[PDB]
RNA sequence: UGAUGGAGGUAGAGCACUGUUUGGACUAGGGGCCCAUCUCGGGUUACCGAAUUCAGAUAAACUCCGAAUGCCAUUCAUUUAUAUCCGGGAGUCAGACUGCGAGUGAUAAGAUCCGUAGUCGAAAGGGAAACAGCCCAGACCACCAGCUAAGGUCCCAAAAUA
RNA sequence: GCGGUCGCCUCCUAAAAGGUAACGGAGGCGCCCAAAGGUUCCCUCAGAAUGGUUGGAAAUCAUUCGAAGAGUGUAAAGGCAGAAGGGAGCUUGACUGCGAGACCUACAAGUCGAGCAGGGACGAAAGUCGGGCUUAGUGAUCCGGUGGUUCCGCAUGGAAGGGCCAUCGCUCAACGGAUAAAAGCUACCCUGGGGAUAACAGGCUUAUCUCCCCCAAGAGUCCACAUCGACGGGGAGGUUUGGCACCUCGAUGUCGGCUCGUCGCAUCCUGGGGCUGUAGUCGGUCCCAAGGGUUGGGCUGUUCGCCCAUUAAAGCGGCACGCG
RNA sequence: GUGGUGGCGAUAGCGAGAAGGAUACACCUGUUCCCAUGCCGAACACAGAAGUUAAGCUUCUUAGCGCCGAUUGUAGUGAAGGGUUUCCCUUUGUGAGAGUAGGACGUCGCCACG
């Protein structure tokens, strides 16, 4: 019998390359490293990057087929 | 024709559109059978064409099936409500699209070729036209 | 240099963004006409209403 | 068989954590180096 | 609305993985025939044939790839005039159809269930013969004035026997 | 109604942000680990070929080939070979008080968190550590138990009894949990509502059903098509079995029969005609044709059906399965 | 020229072949020493300089594979429309994947010895 699933967790980005972010705001949610804390980032326990300090978002490519955030204080 | 193995017992009817993607050029075959249309074709479909072409072909020559019905679509039963959960799998389809090469042939000549196609042609349900290889 | 718009199609029944749009511009009955600056989002905002509006310079 | 238990501080008889251990695998009572926060240092923890 | 930067794996396509799959080449291997049987080694069916390879397909729960759009954001630009927050008062928790994208169904239903846009609901007027939901279009009023929209111009019946 | 389901986790549906339903398609959870945690150091897999006692397809060993095709406690997805996989030493950070700011969100909750202090583990140091690759492994309050406490203590001192902190007692699994405590019959029934919702008829649909066709392997001595026509294909009709729930529940009376019929034609008889595997008499099939006709009984409530006896024939349907 | 050490998507790779060790780097000689192998000085660690470019390594050749990849066309698609509307078509904008022309056997720094 189907019927059953698990409520959906919000997930991805909450936050735009280019936006001024105070330290500790969430960048983005995720399940494993799909994307990896760069610069003034963190990851959380459960995979979730986070700024370190205040400053602009920047996803970039880490390398050939890896992704990367970093936040850059202005 | 039935696939020995299925990841999913059941499987959504889908959607056709635009042409077939691949399979629009004879490959094995001399001649071919090219679907004009879209439709679904059942495994008995593809079974009673291929049975008429051998048969008139007098085994001779090669008979190419290009097309396989690896899905797999379901029913209700007469005096069942809607709901309830999904129907038991019936029967096994290949979704078609105009430009397939349904069926190839060989090792005969033209003309036993093309009254061989008619006929399967007839069997099936879409509008078809035949094929020579390049 | 200049857009002179004038609005010949009505907004019923149409997207939400269109109306938006026909409201930034500043247009409002049926044939009311106005007068923009021709910038790229000016524009824009046009051709994003092409079909709803004739232009003229 | 896991089962939730309590590992009182020596020292001071504080029961400051709470755990869980399978009593099969660890048959005997659980001793930890956790620290106390009424002695505010490190002591010996063991299940009661 | 534009410019710029991003997140994401859909449409499409593709076979690089995983399933499904066709034909050819080769073949470990397996089948019965005889010789030899201690059943030991053949030699056989264009016998059945894994793996490999060549060629060819296929996929909501496949992806080497990958859009248009939409989305987030910018001390940005143009136009516009709303956004918040605090408090008083609600009503609403039966929705309908149409277009587009899906599921369920039989790729049935004026069926059902979501997404998205519109209309009805709560919208009169013109067209579709009549016809809530389709097409055009939003009635504060007066006029025996004019220009158009959809749709029309032989008669009913306004306007081309253009 | 029966069956299924009720909370939580993962995927697809989901339409490239997020979210998104169905009694839609798949699976999992109600834990486990004293290391399967922390840290320092170290290592790299699965398979294949070749060779090799027992030993065989496949036990252990060696070389080569091998980018992950292995493993990652446990479902799936995402991720990981600069390891998160594997091994060793030491350890208990599976710490105490918190926590700028974020995500999620109706609330209650849920998630992440740099950093500050206390006191530590590992490491030379850098530095890492507030459990486990990530996401399930859970339950409000009331009430009660255990422990701690410089809190209160009904004239006062005590006490009794409370508070605060910590933690235990949930298949309260109908999982935001009605109560500490609960199953049935009603055709003897009754009331308030609903066509929001079934049974009759209508409507939409036509899978099924009836009829009409396409192709023609065949049967028919020969000969597909006089006649029948497999495997398959396509329609029409709205009489069947169904699906939906749009009118009607401040009432649309339900089978059969009787009385009265009327209509359709896919024609039962009669009329006209073609083909025939039509000698004739009979026929078969098809075409035109709806003018009229198209039964009396036995049985059963019956419709239907069987039977008896007739007839040129004993047609099939629609009309609220016509007509209370 | 070589050895350290980094930046940049492998256009830096892989495969094949060729040349070099003056220095340097390596193989390489040993296990008394700190240190070590779930056995092995193979490895790690240490001591040391007889030999060799044989390998690694460095430089060079090569487009075989892998990698990058323009243009054209096409699929899809936003918007506006149409049709005989499970689909299909037109205008407009956008535009892949595939297949190719081609690119490419790296480049940009710092240090130390030459
Ligand atoms: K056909
Ligand atoms: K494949
Ligand atoms: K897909
Ligand atoms: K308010
Ligand atoms: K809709
Ligand atoms: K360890
Ligand atoms: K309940
Ligand atoms: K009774
Ligand atoms: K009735
Ligand atoms: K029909
Ligand atoms: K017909
Ligand atoms: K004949
Ligand atoms: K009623
Ligand atoms: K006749
Ligand atoms: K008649
Ligand atoms: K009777
Ligand atoms: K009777
Ligand atoms: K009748
Ligand atoms: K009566
Ligand atoms: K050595
Ligand atoms: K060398
Ligand atoms: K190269
Ligand atoms: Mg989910
Ligand atoms: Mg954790
Ligand atoms: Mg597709
Ligand atoms: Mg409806
Ligand atoms: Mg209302
Ligand atoms: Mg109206
Ligand atoms: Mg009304
Ligand atoms: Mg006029
Ligand atoms: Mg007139
Ligand atoms: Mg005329
Ligand atoms: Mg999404
Ligand atoms: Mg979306
Ligand atoms: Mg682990
Ligand atoms: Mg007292
Ligand atoms: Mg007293
Ligand atoms: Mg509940
Ligand atoms: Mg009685
Ligand atoms: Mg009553
Ligand atoms: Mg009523
Ligand atoms: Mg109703
Ligand atoms: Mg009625
Ligand atoms: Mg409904
Ligand atoms: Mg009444
Ligand atoms: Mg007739
Ligand atoms: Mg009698
Ligand atoms: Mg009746
Ligand atoms: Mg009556
Ligand atoms: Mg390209
Ligand atoms: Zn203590």
């Amino acid at each position: 019998s189907n019927g059953r699933d698990s409520e959906s967790k919000r997930l991805g980005a909450k936050s735009a390359d280019g936006q001024t972010v105070t330290g500790g705001s969430i960048l983005y949610r995720q399940r494993g490293t799909k994307i990896y804390p760069g610069v003034n980032v963190g990851i959380g326990g459960d995979d979730t990057l986070f700024a370190k300090v205040d400053g602009v978002v920047r996803f970039e490519r880490k390398g050939r087929d890896k992704k990367q955030v970093s936040v850059y204080p202005v | 024709l039935v696939p020995k193995r299925v990841k999913h017992r059941r499987e959504f009817r889908g959607k056709m559109r635009g042409e077939a993607k691949g399979g629009k050029e004879v490959a094995f075959g001399e001649w071919g059978l090219q679907a004009t249309e879209s439709h679904w074709i059942t495994n008995r479909q593809i079974e009673a064409a291929r049975i008429a072409m051998t048969r008139y072909m007098k085994r001779g020559g090669k008979v190419w099936i290009k097309i396989f019905p690896h899905k797999s679509y379901t029913s209700k039963a007469i005096g069942v409500r809607m709901g309830k959960g999904k129907g038991a799998p019936e029967g096994w389809v290949s979704p078609v699209k105009r430009g397939k090469i349904m069926f190839e042939i060989a090792g005969v000549p033209e003309e036993v070729a093309r009254e061989a196609l008619r006929l399967a042609s007839h069997k099936l349900p879409v509008k078809t036209k035949i094929v020579k290889r390049e | 240099a200049e857009l002179k718009i004038t609005l010949k199609r009505s907004v019923i029944g149409r997207p939400q963004n269109q109306r938006a749009t026909v409201k930034a511009l500043g247009l409002g009955k049926v044939n009311s006409t106005v007068t923009k600056p021709a910038n790229e989002a000016i524009k824009g905002m046009v051709n994003t209403i092409s079909h709803l509006v004739d232009v003229e310079e | 068989m896991r089962v939730n238990i309590t590992l009182e501080c020596t020292s001071c008889k504080e029961r400051n954590y709470l755990t869980n251990k399978n009593k099969r695998n660890n048959p005997d009572r659980l001793e930890k180096q956790k620290y106390c926060p009424r002695e505010r240092k490190v002591t010996l923890h063991r299940e009661t």
